[PDB]
DNA sequence: AAGTACTTGA
RNA sequence: ACCAGGA
DNA sequence: TCAAGTACTTTTTCCGGT
């Protein structure tokens, strides 16, 4: 349970995407993040004021967080930072960077085309941020010279001077994490033949991006507040707190650090090397070497499954789990932890049909009812019932498992010394067993239907199978060759109503899929119904009487 | 418009050939969705998932990370109108039960 | 200064109070939270004006919990001090460092060094006093201070003041 | 409207947006042999007035964006000489309602 | 910006969703020891009370019906037809 | 949870420039001249001179005591004692800030009666001075047009010296002789 | 048990809006973070015990809200920040429509 | 793919079908505004048979000694003969039934009469007969005005869209178009009197019940029609087993907007 | 296995 | 991530 | 300049054992 916070509770109305300015990373950061070593204060097992908690989140479970005083199941993580010795490309933005270079002057930071080209003012007109950038690029890519004077908005005889700089633009190509250009030149009207080939540095691209005007970058996909192009190049790297990269700390003394933690220390180590090379006697090539290694780790940390093949492998042969990898579809954050979730108040067992159950009920094995719970609020209407269910305990059928006090702290009837002399108060919740007639969600996966999930009445019964009415077989697409089914128990009066009022089996009879019923009479009943209704078929009094008494709402006539 | 007409005719035939009957409206809606854009928008990551809907909603099918990186680069704003975003946000979606609001009227409460 | 300001507080009522004495409980809950309060944005919220016409509005029922949230729109008298504000107050305390002056709900402290040089501390007096050739400042005495700056602090606002410039000091 | 047998040289084609407000349309003779509008699958498209459009949007509380779209190059949008921003009312025979009207804005 | 009563244009009938959400809400409030506006005629299930409260049209709630543009129409559970 | 205002500006990400506050009449965002009442109408800032403020609270509390008794159906030294009783009746008590304020306002008010506070309000609100200066002129008692122009430095070129002295004269006369 | 994507769809089809929230929150994940009202991030150093809030970087000791999101979403956000992306959460609107 | 493509689509409080951008997909859900569950296949009688047999069924001519309603059909039968004012009403009636018949043949080119529409009228009449113990002997207490105008009124009450403006009002007229043809056909003067043999009270009950049922039949704003549609095409695809590519593969071909399709064909 | 996107030869 | 099974 | 090639992306219903 989380504690009371005086902060006003709200809902998220908008998600404003963007990029971190290095300045922000440094601002939000609670520590920097100097040593690759996790902890062990010279082997003295306690977190090192350098990597995981130089003020960040928490380990130990016991022992609170050093920044917020909260501790473990309250403390969200706290971000840190690593100041990189040299600028590095963000793997993700590597091609957007390439494309921005392709649109801008690699010397003055001005759009290669403007309001002076007709097709350009046409493309600039585009309202769509992505589509506009799309068009600007296809135009600007081929413009290989930053223009000084372009023909006037009337005649070609007089040329109007736009922005300055008459420099020739490189023909940029990717060389796996590196951007290498090829300027044609001029040399006696010809040349190329044989152009100048050199790699464009992260810092030079950074400086061109830094010089791209607000008006200009805003014409491209960018936003002067949330995403300036200069932010696609990493300077100050945010360090995610332990909650993101938890150590699977087996036994008492055995580390068990996360994959992200190691990959970080790799970056850390790769950074310290670089910084000392440039501070000390810089052997010039030794730097463009250690730089390319830091660029590698900062790239592979975010996305490991890069085109220019060499996958960063953990010492085991097994490759490193990237952050990109964490989020990627079905199994993994979005699709696996958010769109779908493992849930509590769920049960699953083998199904078997029953002709004695009602269409809308479901047979619930006692053991399952004795586990599954509803948190009922102590009200004057139910005070006496609930007091008996509590008296009954977690072991007897109509019983309860827990009593929740005003205080918020859970009473375990299984163990509490005061489990007998428990004395209920209005406003407490009693976590009672699942009882006959409670509404529950019954499901049979796949679940290609509204109908694959229907709300049923409970029916606590003996034996380990979920029991269902035979006519309800079809919507679920169930048979009893060994099919299992899922049951979900709502915890609120609000959700209970949703189920009973919208999802209930009877409501589901006539289906909108084909404007006709999705449940009918089947198997034995369909077979015997023909057999019963032939002209040849007559029934003697003795049996007629039983046939009659069997109809539960028979008029007695 | 004739594109829609054919698109339905064709979709309907796949269903009808198998013996199966699906009420008009269902096929109509799909057919219409593909069409309303001006052309034939595919039920792929290249079609519908490339529309101007919320970043989080779109990221929940096929291009996840790539979509989210672009959201950062363009400083996209999720409206938070879609189902998928509210699901991600652990909020009550503006779906059936949540398609309207409930308030207490002090006036009628003082009347009863 | 001393203003009348239009304000609004969001209140979350538990279902048990959806009885006819609702607006009544609501108005009172507002007075509890709001009145006697001290924010920095608005300063001292002293007295809620015109009780009979407090606007409760419609309360939205919060979905998973039963409760209803109301944005109680209202209007009240406030005290917000400012640097440069000349205030008339009464001495409350007195020490070797200076003296505190009660200006409405707030206290303004005058440093020994923010007073004229002639005015000097006297320990051997009941109560402790400040003595000029012509003036005597002590616990019950009234002073006109110029607020030099404020510090917004939790359930209060405190300020440093001066009586060194012209037309300031004992009144 | 200019009706041509086989082609219009890109030299001549560059003089089309030359004389505003006046507009010019190029139509390859070979397309016009059969009237597409006459086809089984082709419903009634109706070019709305500026006032009529204004009302459509008022009555449905729509931003121009929110309306279904007809491409500027659409065989029917061409037949009617639809201009960007112009709206068409489409009247189709419904198996559901008998008559149904959609609207499409130009691209 | 809030549509005036005289200019309302949504169904005069309550939706399946509205009714379900009202019964849910009331059961939740009744269960949270809220004041009940009906004579419980020996009732105990907060849902069954809510059903009774909706039947007697003594539910003090209002449905705020939002339109796709953002505007809204306020409808009382008292005024809403329950043919469902 | 705290209280909010009629000011709704959307400071998206761009935090600061949280400018200073003075007698350059640069008060807060909150204490600007163009305010907006809850009815939505633009209404200019309400500043009170102690005397004005004393009557306001008294009024509100007296009327609260009317409503509280209705719902329950089914000499300056002497003003201080009477006020301290009305506070026990209407306020939560725990609000020492209000008791302190009321004792202060009772002991520091220049104009005892509403009639008197009226004339002050008319005489002053005709100068076209910002509500702040207009209140400060009511709150601080000044003789030389200098005393005023010194203690209320914002006035500096806003009014004539003789004009101010004429106003200072009428305010002196209005003073309710305790 | 897994209440998966497909199951979510049937719930959406039913219009069981609260039931869905209860599965995804109460019955699983559900967590409480404090967000800053200026930079819509989980920056807030909520020393909820001393009622102290703060978001250094915004120097905001006031404009702070509390929100209920699935722990997996807190995680997602922290993960996107790790990769320099800002998933700024806002408790009011600005766009309309 | 289908679910992910349609999820955010639902009916808003303006009977309009919109996505999460509020862009209009359908102006009215399923072109009629009705909930699929509340629809049943009904026969639009008017549509077929001979132009000859149509007349025998529908036509009433009080100015012809043979084509008048026999006074065995209704009490007024005797005094109704040669009433020119009433014959204006019956000619209006018939001229509309002839209009309907043409329009129907334009919608349904092959002449298919069986179409799923809301409110099973056949059943309403059936029930009126057992409920009121309808005597297929005694003459009706109905007026021509009682029937002719009664039907003209019920029509005004079959509400789908509520707005007070031409756009929304014509929208309503259109949405209700087909139902009304069925309605006018099944409730024409000769049919009601000679076939159904209804009393005023029974006919009045038949009328209120069509209204009640129709209203019940309209979709509920909030209905997640996106998921519904997606699942209603999805689920059957799972039960799937000149020679053209068909079934699951052709479906994959369709949704993908496959450029290079397998069995291209033209039907000239 | 099937598309988009971009690069390469005539 | 693999392997083996169930509907 | 326009066709052909190359890069490189991308999926697949829910429930013991390394
Ligand atoms: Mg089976
Ligand atoms: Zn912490
Ligand atoms: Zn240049
Ligand atoms: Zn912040």
């Amino acid at each position: 349970g989380q504690q009371y916070s005086s902060a006003p509770l709200r809902t998220v109305k908008e998600v404003q995407f963007g990029l971190f300015s290095p300045e922000e990373v440094r601002a939000i950061s609670v520590a920097k993040i100097r040593f690759p070593e996790t902890m062990d204060e010279t082997q003295t097992r306690a977190k090192i004021g350098g990597l995981n908690d130089p003020r960040l989140g928490s380990i130990d479970r016991n022992l609170k967080c050093q920044t917020c005083q909260e501790g473990m199941n309250e403390c969200p993580g706290h971000f840190g930072h690593i100041d990189l010795a040299k600028p590095v490309f963000h793997v993700g933005f590597i091609a957007k960077i390439k494309k921005v270079c392709e649109c801008v002057c690699m010397h003055c930071g001005k759009l290669l085309l403007d309001e002076h080209n007709e097709l350009m003012r046409q493309a600039l007109a585009i309202k769509d941020s992505k589509k506009r950038f799309a068009a600007i690029w296809t135009l600007c890519k081929t413009k290989m010279v930053c223009e000084t004077d372009v023909p006037s908005e009337d005649d070609p005889t007089q040329l109007v001077s736009r922005g300055g700089c008459g420099n020739t633009q490189p023909t940029i190509r990717k060389d796996g994490l590196k951007l290498v250009g090829s300027w044609k030149k001029d040399r006696a009207t010809g040349d190329a033949d044989e152009p100048e080939l050199r790699v464009l540095s992260t810092e030079e691209i950074l400086n061109i991006f830094k010089h791209i005007s607000v008006k200009d970058f805003t014409s491209l996909g960018f936003n002067e507040v949330f995403s300036r192009p200069e932010w696609m190049i990493l300077t100050c790297l945010p360090v995610p707190p332990p909650p993101v990269r938890p150590s699977i700390s087996f036994n008492e003394s055995q580390r068990g650090e996360d994959d992200l933690t190691f990959k970080l220390a790799d970056i850390l180590k790769a950074n310290i090397s670089l910084e000392t090379l440039e501070h000390n006697g810089a052997p010039h090539h030794a730097i463009e070497e250690a730089e390319s290694l830091l660029q590698f780790h900062v790239a592979t940390y975010m996305d490991n499954d890069i085109a220019g093949q060499p996958q960063a492998l953990q010492k085991s042969g097994r490759p490193v789990k990237s952050i990109r990898a964490r989020l990627k579809g079905k199994e993994g954050r979005i699709r696996g932890n958010l769109m779908g979730k493992r849930v509590d108040f769920s049960a699953r067992t083998v199904i078997s049909g029953d002709p004695n159950l009602e269409l809308d009920q479901v047979g619930v094995p006692k053991s399952i009812a004795k586990t599954l719970t509803y948190p009922e609020v102590v009200t004057p209407y139910n005070i006496d019932r609930l007091t008996q269910l509590v008296r009954n305990g977690p072991n007897e059928h109509p019983g309860a498992k827990y009593v929740i006090r005003d205080s918020g702290d859970r009473i375990d009837l299984r163990y509490s010394k005061r489990a007998g002399d428990i004395q209920l108060q209005y406003g407490w919740k009693v976590e009672r067993h699942i009882m006959d007639n409670d509404p529950v969600l019954f499901n049979r996966q796949p679940s290609l239907h509204k109908m694959s999930m229907m709300a049923h009445r409970v029916k606590v019964i003996p034996y380990s199978t979920f029991r269902l009415n035979l006519s309800v077989t079809s919507p679920y697409n169930a048979d009893f060759d060994g099919d299992e089914m899922n049951l979900h128990v709502p915890q609120s009066e609000e959700t209970r109503a949703e189920l009973s009022q919208l999802c209930a089996v009877p409501l589901q009879i006539v289906s909108p899929q084909s404007n006709k019923p999705c449940m009918g009479i089947v198997q034995d009943t369909l077979c015997g119904i023909r057999k019963l209704t032939l002209r040849d078929t007559f029934i003697e009094l003795d049996q007629v009487l039983n046939m009659l008494y069997w109809v539960p709402d028979w008029d007695g006539v | 418009e004739a594109g829609r007409a054919a698109l339905y005719k064709e979709v309907y035939n796949v269903i009808a050939s198998d013996g199966s009957y699906v009420n008009y409206r269902h096929m109509a809606l799909l057919v219409d969705v593909m069409t309303t854009q001006g052309g034939l928008t595919s039920v792929t990551r290249h079609g519908f998932n490339r529309s101007n809907t919320g970043a989080l909603m779109r990221c929940s099918f096929e291009e996840t990370v790539e979509i989210l990186f672009e959201a950062g680069a363009s400083a996209e704003l999720d409206d938070c109108r879609g189902v998928s975003e509210n699901v991600i946000l652990g909020q009550m979606a503006p779906i059936g039960t949540g398609a309207f609001d409930v308030m207490i009227d002090e006036e009628s409460l003082v009347k009863y | 200064m001393f203003f009348i300001k239009d304000l609004s507080l969001n209140i979350t009522l538990h279902p048990s109070f959806f009885g006819p004495r609702m607006k009544q409980y609501l108005k009172t809950k507002l007075l509890e939270e709001v009145e006697g309060s001290c924010t920095g944005k608005f300063g001292y919220i002293l007295c809620v004006l015109d009780y009979d016409n407090i606007d409760i509005q419609r309360g939205r029922i919060l979905p998973t919990d039963g409760s209803a949230e109301f944005n109680v729109k209202y209007r009240a008298v406030v005290f917000k001090p400012f640097k440069g504000e000349v205030v008339d107050g009464t001495v409350v305390s007195c020490s070797q460092h200076g003296f505190e002056v009660q200006v409405g709900p707030m206290k303004v402290f005058v440093t020994k060094h923010l007073m004229p040089q002639d005015l000097t501390f006297n320990a051997g007096s009941n109560p402790p006093s400040y003595q000029s050739s012509e003036d005597v400042i002590t616990i019950k005495s009234r002073i006109r201070v110029k607020i030099e700056g404020c510090i917004s602090q939790v359930s209060s606002i405190h300020a440093i003041g001066s009586i060194k410039e012209d037309y300031l000091g004992a009144i | 409207i200019f009706v041509y047998q086989n082609n219009i040289t890109p030299s001549a084609m560059k003089l089309v947006p030359s004389i505003p407000p006046a507009t010019i349309e190029t139509f390859n003779e070979a397309a016009l042999v059969v009237n597409i509008t006459h086809h089984e699958l082709v419903p009634k498209h109706i070019r709305l007035s500026s006032d009529e459009k204004r009302e459509l949007l008022k009555r449905y509380r729509l931003k121009e964006s929110q309306l279904p779209r007809i491409q500027r190059a659409d065989p029917v949008a061409l037949y009617l000489g639809l201009k960007r921003g112009e709206v068409v009312k489409i009247i189709r025979k419904s198996e559901t309602s008998g008559r149904y009207a959609s609207y499409r804005i130009c691209m | 910006k809030a549509i005036p009563k005289d200019q309302r244009a949504t169904t005069p009938y309550m939706t399946k969703y509205e009714r379900a959400r009202i019964l849910g809400t009331r059961a939740l409030q009744i269960s949270m020891n809220a004041p009940v506006f009906v004579d419980l005629e020996g009732e105990t299930d907060p849902l069954r009370i809510a059903m009774k409260e909706l039947a007697e049209k003594k539910i003090p709630l209002v449905i705020r019906r939002y339109l796709p543009d953002g505007s809204f129409e306020d409808w009382s559970v008292e005024e809403l037809i329950v043919d469902l | 949870v705290s209280t909010s205002t009629f000011q709704t500006r959307r400071r998206r990400l761009k935090k600061v420039e949280e400018e200073e506050n003075a007698a350059t009449l640069q008060l807060g965002q909150e204490f600007q001249l163009k305010q907006i009442n809850h009815q939505g109408e633009e209404e200019e800032l309400i500043a009170l001179n102690l005397s004005e403020a004393r009557l306001v609270i008294k009024e509100a509390l007296v009327e609260r005591r009317r409503a509280f008794k209705r719902s329950q159906k089914k000499t300056r030294e002497k003003e201080l004692e009477s006020i301290d009783v009305l506070l026990e009746q209407t306020t939560g008590g725990n609000n020492k800030d209000l008791k302190n304020t009321m004792q202060y306002l009772t002991n520091f008010s220049r104009f005892r009666d509403q009639e008197t506070v009226g004339a002050v309000i008319q005489l002053l609100k005709s100068t076209g001075l910002h509500p702040f200066e207009v209140a400060q002129l009511g709150s601080l008692a000044c003789d030389t047009a200098d005393e005023a122009k010194t203690l209320i430095p914002s006035l500096n070129n806003k009014i004539s010296d003789d004009e101010l002295e004429r106003i200072l004269k009428e305010l002196s006369n209005l003073e309710t002789l305790y | 048990l897994r209440f998966g994507e497909m199951e979510r769809d049937c719930m959406i089809a039913h219009g069981a809006a609260s039931f869905l929230k209860e599965r995804l929150m109460e019955a699983s994940d559900a967590f409480r973070v404090h967000i800053c009202g200026i930079c819509g991030l989980m920056t807030v150093i909520a020393k909820l015990n001393h009622n102290q809030f703060e978001c250094k970087g915004c120097d905001n000791k006031i404009d702070i809200y509390q929100i209920h999101i699935p722990y997996a979403a807190k995680l997602l956000f922290q993960e996107l920040m790790a990769m320099n992306i800002t998933p700024r959460l806002y408790t009011d609107r600005s766009r309309d429509f | 793919r289908l679910v992910k493509a349609l999820e955010d689509i639902m009916v808003h409080y303006d009977n309009t079908t919109r996505n999460s951008l509020g862009n209009v997909i359908q102006f009215i859900y399923g072109e009629d505004g009705m909930d699929a569950a509340h629809i049943e296949k009904q026969s639009l009688d008017t549509i077929g048979g001979s132009d000859a047999a149509f007349e025998k069924r529908y036509r009433v001519d009080l100015l012809n000694t043979d084509h008048t309603l026999d006074p065995s059909l209704l009490e007024s039968g005797s005094e109704i003969l040669g009433d020119l004012k009433l014959q204006v009403l019956l000619d209006e009636e018939y001229k509309q039934l002839v209009k309907d018949r043409k329009f129907l043949r334009e919608v349904f080119v092959d002449g298919e009469a069986n179409w799923p529409l809301p409110v099973n009228i056949r059943r309403i009449i059936q029930n009126a007969q057992q409920t009121f113990h309808i005597d297929h002997t005694k003459p009706s207490d109905l007026t021509i005005k009682d029937i002719v105008l009664g039907v003209k009124d019920l029509q005004e009450n079959l509400l789908v869209l509520r707005g007070k403006n031409e756009i929304i009002q014509n929208a309503q007229r259109d949405a209700v178009t087909l139902f009304c043809c069925l309605l006018r056909s099944r409730l024409a003067t000769r049919r009601v009197l000679q076939e159904y043999r209804l009393t005023k009270q029974a006919f009045d009950w038949v009328l209120s019940n069509i209204e009640a049922q129709f209203l019940r039949s309209v979709v509920h704003p909030g209905e997640m029609v996106g998921v519904l549609a997606a699942q209603s095409i999805g689920e059957p695809a799972t039960q799937m087993t000149k020679k053209v590519t068909s079934g699951v593969p052709r479906l994959k071909e369709i949704l993908n907007v496959a450029k290079n399709m397998k069995t291209p064909s033209l039907t000239v």
